[PDB]
C-alpha cells in the first residue's frame, strides 16, 4: 500500500479545513482530537490501488513561512482551494502556486485547483470558466468545484490528487 | 458534567472552594477562569459573581459570600494582567470591593486587592526604537566567528521575550479570526519568527562565493542543533525551515559544498519538525522534556484552529449550554502555552549581542528580492 502526502492551501474563507474534516472524518466527527496522529489518515482506494493518504492541512499556519515552505517541500500534492463567493480568494492562488513551483525547482507539480462552496450559486462571483482556463494554463492540472456542506465532489478532491501524483 | 451552562458551571467553581478558602479541585476553577470569554465575556462574569454575592448577601449565607470572594482572590492572583487591562472588568470588582466594604464590615474586604500586581500594561503596547542611519553589517562580521551555541541561546532569549507578552486574549482573537486581526502582540511575535527566517536567508544569500555559503549553511545547522539541545522547539523550525526557504533550496552549487555529515545532522532536524504524522516526532519530543521547553507555537495553533473550526461552542441552537469536550480539549492547548511563561530558558545573554540581533533581524526583503539574490548568486 502507497503512502500519499497531500497538503491543502488556501485563504481564510476557503474552509478548506471543513473539507478535510469532511473528507477524513465523514459527516458524524462524534468526538474529534487534531492533535492525535491519525486524525489526518484515511485509507482509500483510487484506480484499483489501496493507498494510504495524511492530509496536511495548513489551517493556522499560513502566517508561519518557515512551516510554509516546510509544507511544501514535504508535500507529494497541493490542493489550492478557493471559494466561489469571492474574486480575492481565487486570485490569491497565483502566488500560492509559485511558492510551490520555487520550493520544488520544478515546473511539473501534481496539484488540483479546488473552487470551493459550490452550493452557494446565489452568491457565486467567479465562473467555472475562470478555474477551467487558470488550471489549463497551470500545466493543464485537474479542475473540481465543491461543497463541503453538500457533500459534492469530497473524495473526488484527493482522488484525482492521487491519480496527478501517479500521473 | 455534560451539557452544562455558564450560570451551573460558575456556581460549580464557586463550590469548588473551602471556607477557609481550600481549594478542593483547582483544575475546574483554573478551567473556567481562563477559558470563560470564548463563551462570556469577563466583565459580565464578574457581574454575575457580584450578583451571587450580593443574593446571598441578602440571605446570610455566610459560605456563599466567603466562596464568591475566595474565587474573586484567585482569580486575581492567577490573571492580573487581564484586571489590569479590561477597565469594565476593574469596575466590576471595584463595586465588589465597595459591597465588602459596606456590609462585610472589611471582614472580608481585604481578601479583594486590584493594585498588588507588579504588571506593565504598556509593555504591550511599547514598541522598540532604534537609531537611524546605523549601517548596523558589524553584525554580518561578527556571527561568522559566533560560538554557535551562544547565537542559539541569544535568539532563544529574544523570542521568548516576545512570546511572554502574548495573553489569553491573542490566543482567543487569533483562533476565532484563523489569523491575526487587530492582534499586533501575536503579529509581532509571528514578524520576529519569520525575521529569524529571513535573517539565516539573507546571512547566507550575503556571502559571494559558493563554499562561504556552505559554511554559513553550516553553522546555521550547527545553531539549529544548539536550539534542540536548548529544548528550543520554536526558533529551530525558524531556522531549520530557513535552511529550507525556496531561494537557498535551490542553491545546488552551494549544497554541494556542505559536508556529508552537516547533510546527515541538517536531514535529522528536519524530520524532526516535520509535518508527516501531524507533527509526531515533535510532539513526542516536546512530551519527553523535562524542565524549560519552548513549544512550536503554530503547530499548537493549528490544533485550535482545528478545534475551533470543527467543534461547536454551544451544543442547543439558543447557545447557552457549553459543548464540554471543546471546551476541555481546547484548556488542554492553551494551558500548556501558559506554562511555558511559568520558566525562564536557562540563557545567559549580554545585551549588547541582544541589541545587534534586533538591528539585524529588523532588515526586511520581500520574497521576490530573496529570490533574485539567489539567482544572482546562481543562475540557472
Amino acid at each position: 500500500m502507497r503512502e500519499y502526502k497531500l497538503v491543502v492551501l488556501g485563504s481564510g474563507g476557503v474552509g478548506k479545513s471543513a473539507l478535510t474534516v469532511q473528507f477524513v472524518q465523514g459527516i458524524f466527527v462524534e468526538k474529534y482530537d487534531p492533535t492525535i496522529e491519525d486524525s489526518y489518515r484515511k485509507q482509500v482506494e483510487v484506480d484499483a490501488q489501496q493507498c494510504m493518504l495524511e492530509i496536511l492541512d495548513t489551517a493556522g499556519t499560513e502566517q508561519f513561512t518557515a512551516m510554509r515552505d516546510l509544507y511544501m517541500k514535504n508535500g507529494q500534492g497541493f490542493a489550492l482551494v478557493y471559494s466561489i463567493t469571492a474574486q480575492s480568494t481565487f486570485n490569491d492562488l497565483q502566488d500560492l502556486r509559485e511558492q510551490i513551483l520555487r520550493v520544488k525547482d520544478t515546473d511539473d507539480v501534481p496539484m488540483i485547483l479546488v473552487g470551493n462552496k459550490c452550493d452557494l450559486e446565489d452568491e457565486r462571483v467567479v465562473g467555472k470558466e475562470q478555474g477551467q482556463n487558470l488550471a489549463r494554463q497551470w500545466n493543464n492540472c485537474a479542475f473540481l468545484e465543491s461543497s463541503a456542506k453538500s457533500k459534492i465532489n469530497v473524495n473526488e478532491i484527493f482522488y484525482d490528487l492521487v491519480r496527478q501524483i501517479n500521473r | 458534567d455534560k451539557g452544562c451552562t455558564v450560570e451551573e458551571l460558575l456556581r460549580g467553581c464557586i463550590e469548588a472552594f473551602d471556607d477557609s478558602g481550600k481549594v478542593r479541585d483547582p483544575q475546574l476553577v483554573r478551567m473556567f477562569l481562563m477559558m470563560h470569554p470564548w463563551y462570556i465575556p469577563s466583565s459580565q462574569l464578574a457581574a454575575k459573581l457580584l450578583h451571587i454575592y450580593q443574593q446571598s448577601r441578602k440571605d446570610n449565607s455566610n459560605s456563599l459570600q466567603v466562596k464568591t470572594c475566595h474565587l474573586v482572590r484567585y482569580w486575581i492572583s492567577a490573571f492580573p494582567a487581564e484586571f489590569d487591562l479590561n477597565p469594565e472588568l476593574a469596575e466590576q470588582i471595584k463595586e465588589l470591593k465597595a459591597l465588602l466594604d459596606q456590609e462585610g464590615n472589611r471582614r472580608h474586604s481585604s481578601l479583594i486587592d486590584i493594585d498588588s500586581v507588579p504588571t506593565y500594561k504598556w509593555k504591550r503596547q511599547v514598541t522598540q526604537r532604534n537609531p537611524v542611519g546605523q549601517k548596523k553589517r558589524k553584525m554580518s562580521l561578527l556571527f561568522d566567528h559566533l560560538e554557535p551555541m551562544e547565537l542559539a541561546e541569544h535568539l532563544t532569549y529574544l523570542e521568548y521575550r516576545s512570546f511572554c507578552k502574548i495573553l489569553f486574549q491573542d490566543y482567543h482573537s487569533f483562533v476565532t479570526h484563523g489569523c491575526t486581526v487587530d492582534n499586533p502582540v501575536l503579529e509581532r511575535f509571528i514578524s520576529l519568527f519569520n525575521s529569524v527566517s529571513q535573517w539565516v536567508q539573507l546571512m547566507i544569500l550575503s556571502k559571494p562565493t559558493a563554499p562561504q555559503r556552505a559554511l554559513v549553511i553550516t553553522h546555521f545547522v550547527h545553531v539549529a542543533e544548539k536550539l534542540l539541545q536548548l529544548q528550543n522547539f520554536n526558533t529551530l523550525m525558524a531556522v531549520v525551515g530557513g535552511l529550507s526557504h525556496s531561494s537557498i533550496s535551490r542553491l545546488k552549487e552551494t549544497h554541494s559544498h556542505v559536508s556529508p555529515e552537516t547533510i546527515k545532522l541538517w536531514e535529522g532536524l528536519t524530520e524532526l519538525v516535520t509535518a508527516t504524522g501531524n507533527y509526531g516526532n515533535y510532539r513526542r519530543r516536546l512530551a519527553a522534556c523535562v524542565g524549560f521547553r519552548f513549544p512550536i507555537l503554530g503547530v499548537h495553533l493549528k490544533d485550535l484552529v482545528a478545534l475551533q473550526l470543527a467543534l461547536p461552542d454551544w451544543l442547543d441552537p439558543a447557545r447557552t449550554r457549553l459543548n464540554g469536550a471543546k471546551m476541555k480539549q481546547l484548556f488542554s492547548i492553551l494551558e500548556e502555552l501558559a506554562m511555558v511563561t511559568s520558566l525562564r530558558p536557562p540563557v545567559q545573554a549580554n545585551p549588547d549581542l541582544l541589541s545587534l540581533l534586533t538591528v539585524s533581524l529588523d532588515q526586511y526583503q520581500t520574497e521576490d528580492e530573496l529570490y533574485q539574490l539567489s539567482l544572482q548568486r546562481e543562475p540557472r
